[PDB]
């Protein structure tokens, strides 16, 4: 249910346009109506709504789920004299030079 | 030049029946319902 | 848009697959059954474009 | 504009548009789903009643085509009539876009 | 157990000599039949009106024709329909109540009907319906025209196309518009 | 068999020769109509405030008018909107109970209205409207304007 | 939809059908007439004479 709401809230829908093609004659406006936006802060993902009766009462994201930005994959993590860091490890391509590269 | 066949079309009168679903009911249906009580 | 239909399904398609041709862009659109829905009829009826 | 007032060029050019007015309609959310209309049916509207969806083909004369479906060239013309569609509730009944957008 | 004033049915006994046929109309269409007979392009039967003939569940033609009362007058919600009434009678046990028919209700007369054949009018790549159609000064030209009903194997034509004029049936192909040509019958 | 107090009906006899039309209408234009008719730049017409004039299904104009009703003083919870009744008179037996209509209730009239033109108006880098005039002296200037109905082709 | 009655609604009584373009965007036009073109661009490694 969490995954369907999620799936729900932050589309970027194509919401179509103002006075678009066909237009009735006499049209002089033009503007791209922008829809919903996927969201972006943790204060937006923090506040999707996944239940609500008609009386007002709500459940939110925030007595749910704890939401955070942390790491896509947590399985690799290098360190460097002590001090934590991380890398990209860079090959070269074929037919080409070190020195160059 | 061809030669094809031509039809020569002139005004009449129509009586443009419309098609429309349905059901049938029955015309005079009774459910027997008892009325009074007991096995 | 009858002229840009003809070019679309009669002349694209032998066009695009001569020996040179790489990239075409066509100035319109074929046909396409377009349903215009009615907002008000649409709402008639207790339904949605879904 | 500093480069039109440099002498050593000639009719500088931004070989782009600039920015314009385009209408961002806010989905009241709260107010959207405790009325009972589900969200995936306000965009499935939005998307389908704007932006020009793509249902499936059709063969004719001898061709495979699509078929596309949008709403009339005299009901997206004007923010006026972006209130003239309306979105199922959830028991069948019918909430406007002026409620909650 | 059976108990007084039940719900349920303990049996159904229902005779059908003669059978309602409850028929959903559409109100729109009931809407242009009152835009259409106001005006002259469509005359009320009047003598004839009330006639209606079933088509049945397997495309034959019931054998008699009953007659209709009671076009209603509360639509619904839902679909927006008028449910009319017609009322056929049924000497074999024929019909059965809850099938499944449709019903030819007819209205209207035409005072002024063109009316074309099935392989005189031919779709071109628009969609529109045209016709090929002489001259008077012996020459072929195309005309669109637009095509309302099906009455047997024949269209009728509303506007577009005007009476005593000429299409071409048989022999459509090798003709195109702009040549010359000459009329004979089949 | 048919007992007293029966839940489900037998027949409806019903007239219809002055009917009802139950016009729904949104609460929040009806509250920003209020805020616009309390803030005094429109005037709430006398002669033609009582005016419905529906128009029918297929778009077909009613010929006759008639009288606008109270307005339902509680919104319901399932969609959010007033409902507002009308009687129309009915001779002809023309339109029936049930069908989905219009109407066109009208909501306020402005006096020495101006309209600039879609042409002129424009958006800045903020959302509030401008458009570019000329001083008495033949020069240009920005003007910040407030432009939020399109009527016609004209704000 | 359709009830159990047999009173349907079809997409005539919601919408209008027929064919037009699938975008309608860009419609060119030759010398006061109107018309539609088709553009070409030469595809790398090939000659313009022979294409």
């Amino acid at each position: 249910d969490v995954s369907s709401a999620i799936q729900a809230q932050n589309v970027q829908i194509s919401s179509g346009q103002l006075g678009g093609l066909p237009a009735v004659k006499g049209q002089q406006l033009n503007a791209t109506i922008i829809g919903k936006t996927r969201l972006q802060t943790a204060e937006q993902f923090e506040n999707i709504l996944l239940k609500v009766n008609p009386d007002g009462s709500q459940v939110r994201l925030k007595d749910v789920a704890d939401v955070g930005l942390g790491g896509q994959d947590y399985s690799i993590n290098a360190q460097f004299n002590g001090s934590p860091a991380s890398g990209i490890a860079i090959k070269l391509a074929t037919g080409a030079n070190a020195l160059d590269t | 030049t061809p030669e094809v066949g031509i039809v020569t079309l002139e005004a009449q009168t129509v009586t443009l029946n419309t098609e429309l679903p349905g059901r049938t009911n029955a015309f005079r249906i009774a459910e027997v319902r008892p009325q009074v009580n007991g096995i | 848009e009858d002229l840009s239909n003809y070019i679309v399904s009669n002349i694209q398609d032998p066009l695009s697959r001569t020996k040179g041709v790489g990239d075409f862009q066509v100035f319109g659109s074929q046909y396409s059954m377009r349903i215009w829905l009615d907002p008000a009829k649409l709402n008639s009826y207790q339904l949605t474009p879904g | 504009m500093l480069a039109a007032q440099n002498p050593a060029l000639q009719r500088v050019r931004p070989n782009g548009m600039s920015d314009e007015p385009q209408y961002k309609l806010e989905i009241d959310d709260e107010k959207a789903s405790a009325l009972g209309v589900s969200l995936a049916d306000i965009n499935s509207t939005v998307s389908i009643a704007w932006g020009s969806s793509y249902v499936n083909d059709f063969i004719d004369r001898g061709r495979v085509k699509r078929v596309y479906l949008q709403g009339r060239p005299d009901a997206r013309m004007n923010p006026d009539d972006l209130s003239k569609w309306y979105v199922r509730n959830d028991k069948g009944e019918m909430v406007p876009f002026n409620a909650f957008a | 157990l059976v108990t007084n004033g039940q719900a349920n049915a303990m049996a159904t006994v229902q005779q059908l000599d003669p059978i309602y046929v409850d028929v959903t109309q559409p109100s729109t269409a009931l809407l242009r039949l009152r835009r259409e007979l106001a005006s002259g392009q469509l005359e009320r039967a009047g003598d004839n009106a009330a006639k209606v003939s079933l088509k049945l569940e397997d495309g034959s033609q019931y054998p008699l024709e009953g007659r209709l009362e009671f076009s209603e007058v509360s639509v619904d919600e839902g679909t927006g329909s008028v449910t009319i009434r017609a009322v056929f009678p049924n000497p074999n046990n024929e019909l059965l109540p809850g099938m499944f028919v449709h019903a030819q209700l007819q209205e209207g007369v035409k005072q002024k009907a063109i009316l074309a054949p099935q392989q005189g009018v031919t779709r071109d790549l628009k969609g529109q319906a045209t016709a090929l159609v002489v001259n008077a000064q012996n020459k072929v030209e195309l005309r669109v025209i637009k095509a309302d009903r099906v009455i047997g194997d024949k269209w009728l034509v509303t506007e577009g196309l005007n009476a005593g004029d000429k299409i071409i049936t048989e022999g459509l192909q090798f003709v195109q518009p702009g040549v010359e040509v000459k009329t004979v019958p089949a």
